[PDB]
C-alpha cells in the first residue's frame, strides 16, 4: 500500500558529507510532514530533523542542529537529509518515518539505510570454510573475517537453505569485522550433499561460494 | 529535552503472564502526545500505540496503555512469541523530540543445554600465518553463559571473540560463537584445544576437546 | 475548575437571550431554524475556526494581523473596526432599557402588571382578572396585555414613524450614562479579573436561564408556542430574509467578522487548541441560545393563549421582544419583584461584560495601529474617555420618542445583513485562494499539532463562500422591504440611509484595495505579487 522506500548510506569519511533519499509512494506526499529518525549502533533511537508539509517549518535536534540540512520535493513525492562535518558519533540506521498529526505519531516508517563514519579503509571479505570433527546431527559452518563495513548478507546455499542456520552479529575490534554463521545437518544428508556457503558484500561487491570436504 | 528514561531497560515474560512497562518523563508531557513504538529485532519500528490510549491499525486489543501527566505505562494481558521486541516512548509536545532507552521483551523457557561444536581451521587458514579456531554454542539459554579457551596445561584470556544470536523466534534459544584468534607460528607451539561453558543444567561445564594431530 | 468557569463566560451574551428569539420571531417561527442550522454548520464552524486559528497564529491586534497575513486584504480589519464602532454605539442602549426596567422593578407591585397609570390606553385590559373575562370582541377592538402596553408607551414613547422624532426621553438619557459610566468604571478598575467575582457572576446566566425556562415551559398554552417555535413553513423560507437574519445571527453571536475574536486568539499562547476550543463553544453558544428560544417562545405561546389572537401577533415582533417576554414570565413567578431585579441584573451583567470586551478590542486595535501617540504621554484614558462621550452622543439620538426606528434600522444593517455577510466572503476568499489553503492548513498543523480536516478546507475554499454569495445575491435580486411591527413600510430616506451606513461598514475592504494599488505601483503583476506575499515570520 504505503511504501516508504530510501536510499543512500555507505561508509564516509569522518568530516565528509552524504546526501540520503527517501522515496514515498502511494499517498499524497505533499500533505504528510516528514521526520528522519537515525538508530544508534546501541540500539538507542533518537530524532534528527523534522520538515512540514509545505517546507518552511524545519525543525533539529540539538545534536545536530546546524550541520544537517533536510530537503523536500513535493513533485517527484522524495525527501533528502543533507549532512556536513560528520564524526564518529553521528554513525547510525537512518529511518524515513512519517509524521502530520501530533497525535497520532510516526505510523508509517521507512527501511533504513545503514550509515557508517570511519577513518578505516574498505577490505574485502575472505570466506574461509569450516570442516567438522572427525555424531548423529553433523553441523556445518563458514567464517568470514576481515571485511568493512556493516553490512554483508549472508545465506546458505544461494538462499536455499533458511532452516537450522544461526548467523551471528558482525564485531568490531582493530577496525575489522567478523561474521560467522552455523547450520545443522542430519547423518545422511552430509556428506551425501554438496553444502555451500555464499556471501553478499555490496560496498565490495564480493560474491564467492565455498564448499569444504571432510579432511 | 523531555529526557525520557525507562525501566527496567531488559525484562523476561513467561507466556500468558501479566505485565506493565512505565516510561518517566522529566518535564510535564500532555497525555494525547505521548506515543509507543515497538521495533523487532532487525526491523523498522511501528507505530504501537499513540496519544497514551488508542491503539494503531493491526494491534492486537490486549496492549493497553494508561498513565498521565508524567507517568505512563503499557500493559499486556497475555503475551505470546508474536510480540518479543523492544518498545520506545515518544513525545511531541516539547521540541527536541525524544525516545526513551528501550525495554526488551524477552521470553524464558524450559532450559536446554547448548551443542558444543569446535571447529579446527582449514588447511587454507594457515596460509595467511594466523590461527582462527572456533568453537559454536547453539541453542542454548540463557544469555549469561561464559566460555573459556583451555590450551596446553592452563586457560586463555586474550583473542577471545564473541557473539550472541539476538532472541529466536522458532524455538525461543540463544547461540553463542567464540574464535580464537592467534598465530600460526602459536599454533603449531600448542597440542590441546579445548573450548569449555559453564551452563545451568549442569554444574560440571560442557566440555569439547580437540588435538592438531 | 478554571477552564470550565472561564470558558462559561464567554458562551452566554445578549446575541442568545435578546436577539436571537427576536430573529426567530421575527423571521417567521419554526421557518428560521432551518437556515440557522445550515449556516451553524457550513459557516460557524469554518469562519469561528479560520479566526481562532488566525488570531493566534498572528498574535497581536485584529486589523494588523491581516497588514502581517495578506497586506492586499487588509481593508477586512477596518470593517471589523467600523462593525465594531457602530456595535458599540448600539449595543449599550438595550443596558440603558434593563437599568430603566431596574429602576421601575423595585416597587412591591410591578408597573408592567395592571391595567391602571399615565400610560395606559382604553383598549387595554389585565387579562388575568377573570379566566373567561370578557375578550373575542375587545380583541377584535384591538384588546393589549399591559406589558405590551406598557414597554411601547413608557419605556420608549414610540411615534407614528420615524420622521415624527420626539422629544428626547431624559429619564433614558440618564440610563445611558449610568451605562457609559459604569462601563468606563469596568474599563479603569475591573480589568484585575479572577478571586471570588468570577464563581458568581458566570454561572449566574446559566442558573436564571434555567428557572425561567422550567417556569416557561409550565406555563399553559406553551405547546403552541413550542409548536409555532419548531414546525416551520417553506412559504416562510422563500424570502432571502430569513436567510440573511439566521447567516448574521449566527456571525454576531459568535462574534464572528467584528473584530475581537483575532484579539482573542491573540491572548492565548502559540500551542492552545483551536480545533476543539472553537467546536465546543460554537456548539455550547449556539445551544444556549435555542433554550433560550424555547423559553420566550413558551412565555409567549401562553400569551396567545390567554389572549384570543394567534401566536403570529402577539408580541412586538421587534427588538424588544426579550422585553416583552421575560417581563410577563416573571409576573407568574412567586415573589415577582426579586426575580425582576435578578433578571435585569442578569441582562446588566451579560451586556457589560459583551460591550467591556468590544470597547477594550476597539481601543487596543486603535492603539496598536497608532503606536507613537496614544502610548508615550498617558492618554490611552483620555481617549477611552473620549470615545465613550463620542459613542454617548451619538447613541442619544435612538433613545427619543421615533429612536426605536433608528436602533431597528442600524440592528439590522450595521452588526447585520450584508456587512457580515459581505467580510465572511472576503475573509474566506482570501484565506482559500490568495494566502492559500494548504499554507494555513501547514500553520494550523505546526500551531496546534494537526492540520484541519479538509472539510473546513473546502469549505473556506467553495462551500462558505459560495453559500454567503449565494445569499447575498438572493438578498439583492428578490428585494423585500423591512417593516419594523412587520408592517411599517420604511420612508425612502430611512432605506436610504441604512444602506448607506450598511456600504459604509463593507466599502473599507475595495477602498483599502485602491488606495493600496494607487499607492505602490510597479505594474499589474507585479504590483499583485508584491501585495499576495505575506510580510515577516508572522
Ligand atoms: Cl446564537
Amino acid at each position: 500500500e504505503v511504501q516508504l522506500v530510501e536510499s543512500g548510506g555507505g561508509l564516509v569519511k569522518p568530516g565528509g558529507s552524504l546526501k540520503l533519499s527517501c522515496a514515498a509512494s502511494g499517498f499524497t506526499f505533499s500533505s504528510y510532514a516528514m521526520s528522519w529518525v537515525r538508530q544508534s549502533p546501541e540500539k538507542r533511537l533518537e530524532w534528527v530533523a523534522e520538515i512540514s508539509s509545505g517546507g518552511r517549518y524545519i525543525y533539529y535536534s540539538d545534536t545536530v542542529t546546524g550541520r544537517f540540512t533536510i530537503s523536500r520535493d513535493n513533485a517527484r513525492n522524495i525527501l533528502h537529509l543533507e549532512m556536513s562535518s560528520l564524526r564518529s558519533e553521528d554513525t547510525a540506521m537512518y529511518y524515513c518515518a512519517r509524521g502530520e498529526v501530533r497525535q497520532r505519531g510516526f505510523d508509517y516508517w521507512g527501511q533504513g539505510t545503514t550509515l557508517t563514519v570511519s577513518s578505516a579503509k574498505t577490505t574485502a571479505p575472505s570466506v574461509y570454510p569450516l570442516a567438522p570433527v572427525c555424531g548423529s546431527s553433523v553441523t556445518l559452518g563458514c567464517l568470514v573475517k576481515g571485511y568493512f563495513p556493516e553490512p554483508v548478507t549472508l545465506t546458505w546455499n544461494s538462499g536455499s537453505l533458511s532452516s537450522g542456520v544461526h548467523t551471528f552479529p558482525a564485531v568490531l575490534q582493530s577496525d575489522l569485522y567478523t561474521l560467522s554463521s552455523s547450520v545443522t545437518v542430519t547423518s545422511s544428508t552430509w556428506p551425501s550433499q554438496s553444502i555451500t556457503c555464499n556471501v553478499a558484500h555490496p560496498a565490495s561487491s564480493t560474491k564467492v561460494d565455498k564448499k569444504i570436504e571432510p579432511r | 529535552e523531555n529526557v525520557l528514561t525507562q525501566s527496567p531497560a531488559i525484562m523476561s515474560t513467561s507466556p500468558g503472564e501479566k505485565v506493565t512497562m512505565t516510561c518517566r518523563a522529566s518535564s510535564s508531557v500532555g497525555s494525547s502526545y505521548l506515543h509507543w513504538y515497538q521495533q523487532k529485532s532487525g526491523a523498522s519500528p511501528k507505530l504501537w500505540i499513540y496519544s497514551t490510549s488508542n491503539l494503531a491499525s493491526g494491534v492486537p486489543a490486549r496492549f493497553s496503555g494508561s498513565g498521565s501527566g508524567t507517568s505512563y505505562s503499557l500493559t499486556i494481558s497475555s503475551v505470546e512469541a508474536e510480540d518479543a521486541a523492544t518498545y520506545y516512548c515518544q513525545q511531541f509536545s516539547g521540541y527536541p523530540l525524544t525516545f526513551g532507552s528501550g525495554t526488551k521483551l524477552e521470553m524464558k523457557r524450559a532450559d536446554a543445554a547448548p551443542t558444543v561444536s569446535i571447529f579446527p581451521p582449514s588447511s587454507e587458514q594457515l596460509t595467511s600465518g594466523g590461527a582462527s579456531v572456533v568453537c559454536f554454542l547453539n541453542n542454548f539459554y540463557p544469555k549469561d553463559i561464559n566460555v573459556k579457551w583451555k590450551i596446553d596445561g592452563s586457560e586463555r584470556q586474550n583473542g577471545v571473540l564473541n557473539s550472541w544470536t539476538d532472541q529466536d523466534s522458532k524455538d525461543s534459544t540463544y547461540s553463542m560463537s567464540s574464535t580464537l584468534t592467534l598465530t600460526k607460528d602459536e599454533y603449531e607451539r600448542h597440542n590441546s584445544y579445548t573450548c569449555e561453558a559453564t551452563h545451568k543444567t549442569s554444574t560440571s561445564p560442557i566440555v569439547k576437546s580437540f588435538n592438531r594431530n | 475548575v478554571e477552564f470550565v468557569l472561564s470558558v462559561a463566560g464567554e458562551i452566554i451574551g445578549l446575541g442568545n437571550v435578546w436577539r436571537f428569539p427576536y430573529l426567530c420571531y421575527k423571521n417567521g417561527g419554526g421557518a428560521f431554524l432551518i437556515p440557522y442550522v445550515v449556516f451553524f454548520i457550513c459557516c460557524g464552524i469554518p469562519v469561528f475556526f479560520l479566526e481562532t486559528a488566525l488570531g493566534q497564529f498572528t498574535s497581536e491586534g485584529g486589523i494588523t494581523c491581516w497588514r502581517k497575513v495578506c497586506p492586499l486584504f487588509e481593508g477586512i480589519g477596518y470593517a471589523t473596526q467600523v462593525i465594531e464602532a457602530h456595535l458599540n454605539v448600539y449595543y449599550i442602549i438595550i443596558l440603558a432599557w434593563a437599568i430603566f426596567y431596574l429602576s421601575n422593578c423595585f416597587t412591591t407591585e410591578l408597573p408592567w402588571a395592571t391595567c391602571g397609570h399615565e400610560w395606559n390606553t382604553e383598549n387595554c385590559v389585565e387579562f388575568q382578572k377573570l379566566n373567561v373575562s370578557n375578550y373575542s370582541h375587545v380583541s377584535l377592538q384591538n384588546a393589549t396585555s399591559p406589558v405590551m402596553e406598557f414597554w411601547e408607551h413608557r419605556v420608549l414613547a414610540i411615534s407614528d414613524g420615524i420622521e415624527h422624532i420626539g422629544n428626547l426621553r431624559w429619564e433614558l438619557a440618564l440610563c445611558l450614562l449610568a451605562a457609559w459610566t459604569i462601563c468606563y468604571f469596568c474599563i479603569w478598575k475591573g480589568t484585575k479579573s479572577t478571586g471570588k467575582v468570577v464563581y458568581v457572576t458566570a454561572t449566574f446566566p446559566y442558573i436564571m436561564l434555567l428557572i425561567l425556562l422550567i417556569r416557561g415551559v409550565t406555563l399553559p398554552g406553551a405547546s403552541e408556542g413550542i409548536k409555532f417555535y419548531l414546525y416551520p413553513d417553506l412559504s416562510r423560507l422563500s424570502d432571502p430574509q430569513v436567510w440573511v437574519d439566521a447567516g448574521t445571527q449566527i456571525f454576531f453571536s459568535y462574534a464572528i467578522c467584528l473584530g475581537c475574536l483575532t484579539a482573542l486568539g491573540s491572548y492565548n499562547n502559540y500551542h492552545n487548541n483551536c480545533y476543539r476550543d472553537c467546536i465546543m463553544l460554537c456548539c455550547l453558544n449556539s445551544g444556549t441560545s435555542f433554550v433560550a428560544g424555547f423559553a420566550i417562545f413558551s412565555v409567549l405561546g401562553f400569551m396567545a393563549y390567554e389572549q384570543g389572537v394567534p401566536i403570529a401577533e402577539v408580541a412586538e415582533s421587534g427588538p424588544g421582544l426579550a422585553f416583552i417576554a421575560y417581563p410577563k414570565a416573571v409576573t407568574m413567578m412567586p415573589l415577582s419583584p426579586l426575580w425582576a431585579t435578578l433578571f435585569f441584573m442578569m441582562l446588566i451583567f451579560l451586556g457589560l461584560d459583551s460591550q467591556f470586551v468590544c470597547v477594550e478590542s476597539l481601543v487596543t486595535a486603535v492603539v496598536d495601529m497608532y503606536p507613537k501617540v496614544f502610548r508615550r504621554g498617558y492618554r490611552r484614558e483620555l481617549l477611552i474617555l473620549a470615545l465613550s462621550v463620542i459613542s454617548y452622543f451619538l447613541g442619544l439620538v435612538m433613545l427619543t420618542e421615533g429612536g426605536m426606528y433608528i436602533f431597528q434600522l442600524f440592528d439590522s444593517y450595521a452588526a447585520s445583513g450584508m456587512c457580515l455577510l459581505f467580510v465572511a466572503i472576503f475573509e474566506c476568499i482570501c484565506i482559500g485562494w490568495v494566502y492559500g489553503s494548504n499554507r494555513f492548513s501547514e500553520d494550523i498543523r505546526d500551531m496546534i499539532g494537526f492540520p484541519p480536516p479538509s472539510l473546513i478546507k473546502w469549505c473556506w475554499m467553495i462551500m462558505t463562500p459560495g453559500i454567503c454569495a449565494g445569499i447575498f445575491i438572493f438578498f439583492l435580486i428578490k428585494y423585500k422591504p423591512l417593516k419594523y411591527n412587520n408592517i411599517y413600510t420604511y420612508p425612502a430616506w430611512g432605506y436610504g440611509i441604512g444602506w448607506l451606513m450598511a456600504l459604509s461598514s463593507m466599502l473599507c475592504i475595495p477602498l483599502w484595495i485602491c488606495i493600496t494599488v494607487w499607492k505602490t505601483e510597479g505594474t499589474l503583476p507585479e504590483k499583485l505579487q508584491k501585495l499576495t506575499t505575506p510580510s515577516t515570520d508572522l
